[PDB]
């Protein structure tokens, strides 16, 4: 229950982050105490390619 | 598990010769000898150019530098399914034994290995070069 | 495609059939431009009575050496 | 009939036929209009 | 490129010209003998002299091709 | 007049020039017959040339030292000696035409944004949506001029995303 | 040498070890994923600096960082 | 093993391929990524680099005046410094050939010789220099001057007398000092020389160290200087009808404000300079009592700069903590500095022009055109220099904690509008000065020049006017025979400056066309757009959407690899490297208006350049190819001239430039490979390979690469275009 709802949308708060103040989908949070829980999925691919990405409780905001 | 020896008297692959083989470093520096097992005889492609055939049983095969010895290591672990393991050895006769490492290969986690190298923090937490300036000599934040 | 289109721009706007009968004074030539935006300027006087550009592929000469004399065959 | 229409709306052939207007456009305009350099 | 510049520069020099009365009168006057030895005499007998006809082309049939020619330097 | 330029229909270079170019063109007519396609098209290129410097004399445009027609920039001098037609009427002109272009272009962004694949619609244009935007942005300025005054036009800095400085 | 970094957004999906052509980097056990794995450079006298393990890395942004440091007969790949 | 070089660097000294040599002498004075290095330890190496720098440029006069004193012809030039050549010095090549010996053999010497362009005749003739003694005398005295600054450098490093970090970080000390005493002082000191030395010797009487004390600068002796009557040093002052270098026509008066020029060497009044360096003598010494030392009264920087936020918070926390990240980063310092003096030389080229100040410098073509063109492409070096430095503070000095809301953090906060703003105003400049420039070319490809579109430039015309001119007619301000402005300076400056500037002859504010609107749209261009590529490389210098991390790895590395899409030329040395190509294709725009506009105007057909300039096919035809005629002629199968040299050092850049577009077009992969088979080739060649290299063969690096690119991109480009330019312009006249 720790964490944003899956499939709500959030902002990225991680200023390194290609995402950064960006929208993305909420996919799965982790229920262990591990550093990045939450799964956010984006519909605009990275430079790499990439379209998910690992995030804290800390670095994400219901947005 | 042991770490395994070189043995000097292992027959080598049927090859009639290149000119992209060993130079002087093998013989003032150091060079490389991979070795592995073969089901039976193969041709196989020679990561300093040509084609070589892999008898059955023991091979032994000497490269310039290590990237050679891992590219024809990657060779026959994805195209004959083979173990091929090698050394470092030193003109003077020393051999060191170089991969896999623990016997077991770095792709897959194996227990007793410790982690080196490791920030426990992320990129962004890297602080400003002008805390790390005057230092003994060019140091990135990330070393810190 | 492109053959077909030299072999018309031959036949239609060119002065094959004048330089036939003076191959070594008229200057051959196969493209008009149209008198838009003061382009027309392009139509150099090649000889023959006929103003146009004056071309270089050669295919007077060949068409010469086919033994075509009529811009019907072209 | 409805995959060739939306073959002509991809990009190339949608710019091809609008540059070709407009192009055309501007050329009938300064072809009634010889020569205009001011208002 | 330097294939293309000596055969110009060869035809224009020891072939090519008009006839005159008891002698041969060549479009450069025979000079490649004497200036193709040397980058300065490519670069002022051939590139320099021979350009004059593209830059000095404007105002007649010819001045698309000296359009071209800015146009390609682009 | 202005900067101690002359008008062109005064200019004594204005008309040479327009001497020398029916004197070239003449001289090239000259070579061929009367009742010819070549005579016919250096005929009414000659006609053409007449008309322009006629037609540039009447507008008032100013010539220089050289004969050739100089443009005036500046409003106040365009708008007090009879100059806006050179550059201040086709500056309007075109900030309507371009202004039209890019708020069509901003409307149909924001138009297939909202739907399931907006990449596809942006390479497959959808030429009825398209069609209708482009008739209706004859109203841009009055549309632009509304939509910010009611904040919609920009973006938030919230929204927006920055480098990690 | 060249300096090779691992962080702890490293998630332990292995890729950079295998993408390595001269093994620099390894998997040693975690407990920061869900992988229970952590990639590790305990090798990094014989690193080039080729960086095909960022390119291999799938986190935003990668745990894995190659600073270009001295060049020596390994670092240059020299076979002479 | 560990090789002795490089001192400073021991990571290069274990190194053992050739890269060690490149990297050591391209890393020997990048003293703060040295080993072991402190802040006090690199101050010291910076005062004892500076105080070299000061010797070899002491050395460097010392050797010209030598050279002019020994192997020239001053003493003949200074007779007829109309019809006379300058000669820089001697040629001694025994690879010369007879014909060449007698080519160069001019301006009246016995051998071969070179003519110079430097100006430096018309500069000592100015000031006072009139025999060979005085200028073997100089050399000496400035050869003396650089050995103690040698030994001063040397002095500083030694124990006793290396100065404390706290000594190099006064301030407000060392900026008193250099406004009152490095600028008050020695501009009253050259005040001293003009009105004592240079003004007595226009006028016909001699004035050395033999008799300066027993002759007056002023037949009144400094009476009225200290009873306040001032205007009596402005009385009686050279005539229009004055011969430069005698007594014929000359005044008494030594300081004035007469304006304008000398009716004969076309340039500046000595008075008028002298007077000058008075008024900006007391100004910096006043100026050099503003910051507090020691003695309670003056200012503290730091107060002045955190008392100056606006209150609405516009600038955010305004200028605090701005005093202590400049005075704690010397890239900074560095940047400002080379700022300031890149716009200072630009500043020296137009009034140089502009305003001749040397006597008979307005007839010397080839010595203006060569000044203008050399001072202007210094200008553009160090202009890049700065923004570089600018990018190096950022990525090395720069603490966003201790600059926090301040503007330096703020401007950062909003990097993306000024590069996409910059992008704009440059897409525009170019979208329609190139759009111009074609429009000119079909227009005039058709055979209708009167289609063109010619904009008058009205703004700088209307400048001009405001200035004096009457040319154009807009007669206001200084045009008005009837405003406030000019009845009010009719009896001190107004009529000399308005004689030279309604003259056509020279070059003070030249009449100005369409042509000159489109090559100053051009200028417009070239600026933003280097601007651009500086400022967006210095902002993104710490990092960016592609490498966030950007700071991490230094200002310059060869590059991130090629994951993420690919990652070449993104560090913030490449964004320089880029920019030096735009720089150079903006000051090459600047000379070539420049010179075609003054040789045309010298040429005395100023409707050539009116008529050309607004297209390029005229620029290419009627400037490059026309006026090269004589420089490619210089050697020939018929014979040579003295023009060879300039035509073989054209054919030099051509072959220096193309050469550099080799290192910029192939990268290092191929060549890497290239070298390892020639690496077997000399393993398995027999009688050679008992031979070998101390040093492995390695390829040039990327970083590397691209400095030798632009090397020689540059040094092609520079040397090309000096030998057209004085080749043309001294052939011409
Ligand atoms: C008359 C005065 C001059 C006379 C010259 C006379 C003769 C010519 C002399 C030398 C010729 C060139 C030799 C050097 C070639 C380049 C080699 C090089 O190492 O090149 C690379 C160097 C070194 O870069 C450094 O490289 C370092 C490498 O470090 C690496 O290695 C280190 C040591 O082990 C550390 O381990 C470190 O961790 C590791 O990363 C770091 O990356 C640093 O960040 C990085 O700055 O870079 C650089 O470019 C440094 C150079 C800066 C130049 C800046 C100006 C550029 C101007 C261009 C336009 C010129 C126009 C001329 C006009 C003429 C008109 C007539
Ligand atoms: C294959 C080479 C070729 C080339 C390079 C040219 C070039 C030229 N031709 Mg020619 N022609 C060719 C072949 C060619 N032709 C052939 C094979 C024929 C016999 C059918 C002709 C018959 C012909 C005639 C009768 C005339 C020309 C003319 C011209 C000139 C005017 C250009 C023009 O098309 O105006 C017109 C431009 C347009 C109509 C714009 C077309 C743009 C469309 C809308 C793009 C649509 C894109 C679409 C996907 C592709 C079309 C597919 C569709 C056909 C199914 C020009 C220099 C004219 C001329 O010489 O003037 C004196 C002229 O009257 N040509
Ligand atoms: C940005 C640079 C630029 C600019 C400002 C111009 C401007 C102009 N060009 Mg030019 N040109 C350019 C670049 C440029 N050109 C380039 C790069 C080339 C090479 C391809 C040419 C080649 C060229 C040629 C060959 C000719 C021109 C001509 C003209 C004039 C035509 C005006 C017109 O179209 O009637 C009016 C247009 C309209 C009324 C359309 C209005 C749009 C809608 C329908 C109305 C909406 C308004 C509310 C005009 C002053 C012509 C001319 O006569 O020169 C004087 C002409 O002959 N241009
Ligand atoms: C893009 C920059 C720009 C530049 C460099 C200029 C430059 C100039 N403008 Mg101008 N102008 C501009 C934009 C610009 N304008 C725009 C966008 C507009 C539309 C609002 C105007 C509208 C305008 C008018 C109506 C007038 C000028 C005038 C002038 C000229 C003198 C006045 C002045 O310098 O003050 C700057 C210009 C202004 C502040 C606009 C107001 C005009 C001021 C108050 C001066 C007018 C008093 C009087 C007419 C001065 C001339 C005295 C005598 C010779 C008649 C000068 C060359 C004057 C002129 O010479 O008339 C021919 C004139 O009356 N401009
Ligand atoms: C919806 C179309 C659109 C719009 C509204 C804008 C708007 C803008 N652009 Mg942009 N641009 C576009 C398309 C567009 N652009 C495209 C397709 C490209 C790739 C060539 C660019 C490349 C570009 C650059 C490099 C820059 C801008 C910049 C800018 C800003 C400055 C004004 C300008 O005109 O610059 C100039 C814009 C151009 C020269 C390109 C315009 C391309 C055409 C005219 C747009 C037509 C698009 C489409 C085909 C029409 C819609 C079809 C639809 C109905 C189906 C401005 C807000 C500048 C900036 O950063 O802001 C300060 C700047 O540096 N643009
Ligand atoms: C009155 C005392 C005094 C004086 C005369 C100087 C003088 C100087 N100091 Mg110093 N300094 C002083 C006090 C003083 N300082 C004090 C009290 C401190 C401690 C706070 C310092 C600390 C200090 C440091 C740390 C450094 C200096 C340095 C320098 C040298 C600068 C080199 C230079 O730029 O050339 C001279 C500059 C000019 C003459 C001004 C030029 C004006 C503009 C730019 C040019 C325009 C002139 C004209 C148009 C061109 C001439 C035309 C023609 C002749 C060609 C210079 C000789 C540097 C150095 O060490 O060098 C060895 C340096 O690093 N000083
Ligand atoms: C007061 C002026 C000044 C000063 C003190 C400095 C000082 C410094 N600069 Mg800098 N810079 C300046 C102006 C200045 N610069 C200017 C004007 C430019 C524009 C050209 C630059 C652009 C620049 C860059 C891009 C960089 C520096 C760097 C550096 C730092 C160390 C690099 C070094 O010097 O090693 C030694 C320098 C060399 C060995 C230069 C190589 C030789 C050059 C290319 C000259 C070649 C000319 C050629 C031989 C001519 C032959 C022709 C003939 C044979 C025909 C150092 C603190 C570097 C740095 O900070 O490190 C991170 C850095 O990368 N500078
Ligand atoms: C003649 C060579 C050339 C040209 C034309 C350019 C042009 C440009 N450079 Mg560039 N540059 C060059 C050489 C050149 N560069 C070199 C050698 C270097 C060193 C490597 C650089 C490095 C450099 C950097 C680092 C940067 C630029 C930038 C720019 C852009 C500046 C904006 C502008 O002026 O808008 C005007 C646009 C043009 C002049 C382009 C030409 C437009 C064409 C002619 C119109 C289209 C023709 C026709 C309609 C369609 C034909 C297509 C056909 C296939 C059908 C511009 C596109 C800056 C930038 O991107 O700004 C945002 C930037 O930062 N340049
Ligand atoms: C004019 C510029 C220039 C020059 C001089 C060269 C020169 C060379 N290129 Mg090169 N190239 C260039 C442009 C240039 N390139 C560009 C722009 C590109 C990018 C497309 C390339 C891409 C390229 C490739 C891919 C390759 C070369 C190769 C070579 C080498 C061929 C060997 C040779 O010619 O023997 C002789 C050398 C010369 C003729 C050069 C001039 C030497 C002069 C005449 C001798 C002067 C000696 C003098 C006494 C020195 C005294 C100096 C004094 C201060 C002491 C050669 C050194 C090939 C190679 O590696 O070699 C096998 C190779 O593979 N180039
Ligand atoms: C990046 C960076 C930087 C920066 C740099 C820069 C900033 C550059 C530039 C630039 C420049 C180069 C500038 C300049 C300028 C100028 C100005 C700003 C001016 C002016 C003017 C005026 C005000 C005038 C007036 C007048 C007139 C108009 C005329 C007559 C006289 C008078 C006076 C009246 C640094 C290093 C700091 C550091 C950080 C980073
Ligand atoms: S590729 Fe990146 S996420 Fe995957 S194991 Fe390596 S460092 Fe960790
Ligand atoms: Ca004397």
């Amino acid at each position: 229950e720790v964490g944003p709802k899956r499939g709500s949308l959030v902002k990225i708060l991680r200023p390194e982050s290609y995402w950064f103040n960006q929208v993305g989908k909420v996919v799965s949070v982790d229920q262990s105490g591990v550093r990045y829980p939450v799964v956010v999925r984006f519909e605009n691919q990275n430079y790499a390619g990439v379209t998910t990405n690992n995030y804290a409780l800390d670095e994400v905001v219901a947005a | 598990w042991t770490v395994p020896t070189l043995n000097p008297d292992t027959p080598s692959p049927i090859f009639g010769g290149s000119t992209g083989g060993l130079l002087r470093k093998a013989q003032t520096e150091e060079f490389y000898v991979i070795t592995w097992e073969a089901k039976k005889e193969q041709i196989f492609e020679m990561p300093t150019g040509g084609a070589a055939i892999m008898r059955q049983g023991p091979n032994l095969l000497k490269f310039g530098k290590k990237e050679q010895c891992l590219a024809l290591t990657t060779q026959l672990r994805n195209k004959f399914k083979l173990t091929p393991c090698f050394y470092r050895v030193f003109p003077d006769g020393k051999v060191q034994y170089l991969h896999p490492a623990d016997g077991v290969y770095p792709e897959k986690v194996n227990a007793g290995r410790v982690g080196a190298n490791q920030n426990m923090r992320r990129i962004g937490q890297n602080v400003n070069p002008i805390k790390v300036k005057f230092s003994g000599r060019m140091m990135s934040p990330a070393e810190i | 495609i492109w053959l077909s289109g030299m072999y018309f721009h031959g036949a239609r706007f060119s002065n094959y059939e004048a330089w036939l009968s003076d191959p070594t004074h008229i200057k051959p030539s196969a493209q008009v431009v149209w008198p838009i935006v003061g382009q027309e300027i392009l139509n150099g006087d090649v000889g023959g009575g006929f103003q146009g550009i004056q071309i270089t592929s050669g295919f007077f000469q060949l068409w010469r050496a086919s033994g075509i004399t009529s811009e019907l065959q072209l | 009939m409805k995959d060739f229409t939306t073959y002509l709306s991809t990009a190339p052939v949608i710019a091809t036929i609008w540059f070709t207007f407009t192009a055309g456009l501007l050329i009938e305009i300064n072809r009634y209009f010889p020569d205009p350099l001011v208002f | 490129s330097i294939v293309i510049f000596h055969f110009s520069w060869k035809m224009q020099s020891d072939v090519w010209g008009t006839v005159t009365a008891s002698g041969v009168s060549h479009i450069t006057g025979g000079n490649f003998a004497q200036s193709a030895n040397t980058i300065n005499g490519w670069l002022r007998d051939f590139l320099w002299a021979q350009s004059s006809q593209v830059i000095q082309s404007y105002g007649s049939a010819l001045s698309a091709y000296g359009l071209i020619f800015l146009g390609a330097h682009f | 007049d202005i900067a101690g330029l002359t008008p062109c229909s005064e200019s004594k270079a204005y008309a040479k020039l327009e001497k020398k170019e029916l004197k070239t063109l003449e001289k090239r007519l000259k070579q061929y017959e009367a009742d010819s396609a070549p005579a016919v098209a250096l005929k009414a290129t000659m006609e053409r040339t007449k008309a322009r410097f006629a037609n540039y004399a009447k507008a008032g445009l100013l010539c220089g030292n050289d004969g050739l027609p100089h443009l005036i920039a500046d409003p106040g001098l365009a708008l007090k000696y009879g100059h806006a037609g050179e550059v201040f009427i086709p500056t309007f002109g075109f900030l309507y035409v371009a202004g039209y272009i890019g708020y069509v272009g901003r409307q149909y962004l924001i138009a297939v944004k909202g739907e399931a694949k907006p990449t596809d619609k942006e390479i497959i244009i959808d030429v009825p949506l398209a069609t209708k935007l482009a008739w209706q942005g004859a109203g841009w300025p009055l549309a632009a001029v509304q939509e910010l005054q009611r904040g919609t036009l920009l973006e938030k800095e919230e929204n927006i995303t920055v480098s990690p400085r | 040498a060249h300096i090779v970094k691992i962080y702890d957004t490293c998630i332990g999906c292995t890729q950079c070890v295998r993408a390595c052509p001269l093994d620099v980097l390894e998997m040693v056990p975690w407990d920061g994923c869900k992988a229970s794995q952590m990639a590790s450079a305990p090798r990094t006298e014989d690193c080039v600096g080729c960086k095909r393990c960022e390119t291999a890395c799938p986190t935003d942004f990668l745990s894995v960082r190659v600073y270009l440091g001295s060049e020596s007969t390994r670092s240059m790949g020299l076979s002479y | 093993a560990t090789k002795l070089f490089p001192k400073f660097s021991q990571g290069l000294a274990q190194d053992p391929t050739t890269r060690r040599i490149w990297y050591g002498l391209a890393m020997a004075h990048d003293f703060e990524s040295h080993d072991g290095m402190t802040e006090e330890n690199l101050y010291q190496k910076i005062f004892a680099s500076h105080f070299g720098q000061l010797s070899i440029i002491f050395l460097w006069t010392s050797g010209n005046l030598f050279h002019v004193a020994w192997q020239g012809n001053f003493e003949q030039w200074v007779t007829d410094p109309v019809h006379i050549r300058p000669i820089a010095h001697a040629i001694w090549d025994p690879h010369f050939g007879q014909p060449a010996v007698e080519a160069f053999t001019r301006g009246g010497a016995s051998g071969p010789v070179n003519i110079s362009t430097s100006g430096v005749y018309q500069w000592w003739y100015t000031i006072g220099m009139r025999t060979n003694q005085d200028l073997y005398v100089g050399s000496v005295f400035l050869a003396l001057v650089s050995a103690i600054f040698l030994f001063a450098g040397w002095l500083h490093l030694q124990p006793n007398f290396q100065p404390s970090l706290s000594w190099f970080k006064d301030a407000e000390s060392r900026l008193n000092h250099h406004l009152s005493g490095l600028f008050g002082v020695s501009s009253l000191a050259w005040t001293g020389h003009l009105v004592h030395v240079a003004i007595p010797e226009s006028r016909g009487q001699h004035v050395g160290w033999d008799n300066f004390l027993s002759v007056l600068p002023h037949p009144q002796g400094l009476t009225p200087f200290f009873t306040g009557n001032w205007a009596a040093y402005a009385q009686s002052p050279d005539t229009a009808s004055h011969v430069f270098g005698t007594a014929q026509g000359s005044g008494q008066a030594i300081l004035t404000f007469l304006g304008g020029f000398h009716p004969q060497t076309q340039s500046l009044w000595l008075t008028d300079m002298a007077h000058h360096h008075l008024a900006i003598a007391v100004i910096f010494i006043v100026a050099g009592h503003m910051y507090r030392t020691n003695f309670g009264i003056g200012h503290r920087m730091q107060a002045i700069l955190e008392a100056h936020t606006p209150p609405s918070g516009s600038l955010g926390a305004g200028h605090k903590g701005l005093f202590d990240t400049v005075n704690n980063s010397l890239h900074f310092q560095l940047g400002l500095a080379l700022a300031s003096v890149g716009t200072i030389t630009s500043l020296v080229a137009q009034h140089m022009y502009s305003l001749p100040p040397y006597a008979f410098q307005a007839i010397d073509f080839t010595t203006q055109a060569a000044l203008y063109t050399h001072h202007q492409y210094i200008a553009g070096f160090i202009m890049c220099g700065a923004f570089a430095h600018g990018a190096i503070f950022f990525i090395r000095d720069y603490d966003p904690e201790q600059n926090k809301g301040n503007v330096l953090a703020r401007m950062l906060d909003h990097k993306e509008a000024l590069i996409s703003h910059l992008s704009w105003v440059s897409l525009f400049l170019g979208f329609h000065t190139l759009g111009l420039y074609v429009h000119n070319d079909v227009m005039q490809a058709f055979g209708t020049p009167e289609k063109q579109i010619l904009i008058e430039p009205v703004f700088a015309q209307w400048i001009q006017a405001a200035h004096g001119k009457a040319l154009y007619g807009f007669d206001f301000l200084l045009s008005s025979k009837t405003s406030a402005a000019f009845a009010n300076g009719q009896s001190l400056w107004l009529p000399g400056w308005l004689d030279a500037i309604n003259n056509n002859q020279n070059s003070l504010f030249l009449t100005i066309g369409p042509g000159d609107f489109l090559v100053h749209h051009a200028i417009a261009l070239g600026l933003h757009t280097t601007t651009l590529i500086l400022v967006k490389g210095a902002l993104d210098a710490r990092g960016s959407k592609l490498m966030p991390d950007k700071k991490d790895f230094g200002y310059s590395f060869p590059c991130d690899g090629p994951g993420r899409g690919g990652t070449c030329d993104i560090s913030a040395y490449d964004a320089f490297y880029l920019a030096v190509f735009w720089m150079l294709n903006t000051i090459g725009w600047v000379t070539f208006y420049w010179h075609w506009k003054h040789l045309t105007l010298w040429q005395g057909n100023v409707a050539q350049f009116d008529e050309s300039s607004t297209y390029l096919m005229g620029w290419l035809r009627d400037y490059l190819w026309l006026n090269s005629s004589q420089l490619i002629n210089g050697y020939n199968p018929f014979g040579m001239n003295s023009l060879s040299v300039w035509a073989w050092t054209f054919l030099f850049g051509h072959l220096i430039y193309a050469t550099g577009f080799m290192f910029l077009i192939s990268w290092r992969g191929y060549w890497q490979e290239l070298i390892e088979t020639l690496v077997w080739a000399h393993e398995k060649t027999p009688l050679a390979n008992l031979v070998y290299w101390k040093d492995k063969p390695v390829a040039l690096s990327i970083v590397q690469a691209r400095l030798v690119g632009l090397a020689h991109f540059s040094v092609g480009y520079i040397f090309t275009y000096a030998a057209f330019l004085i080749a043309s312009t001294s052939g011409r006249f």
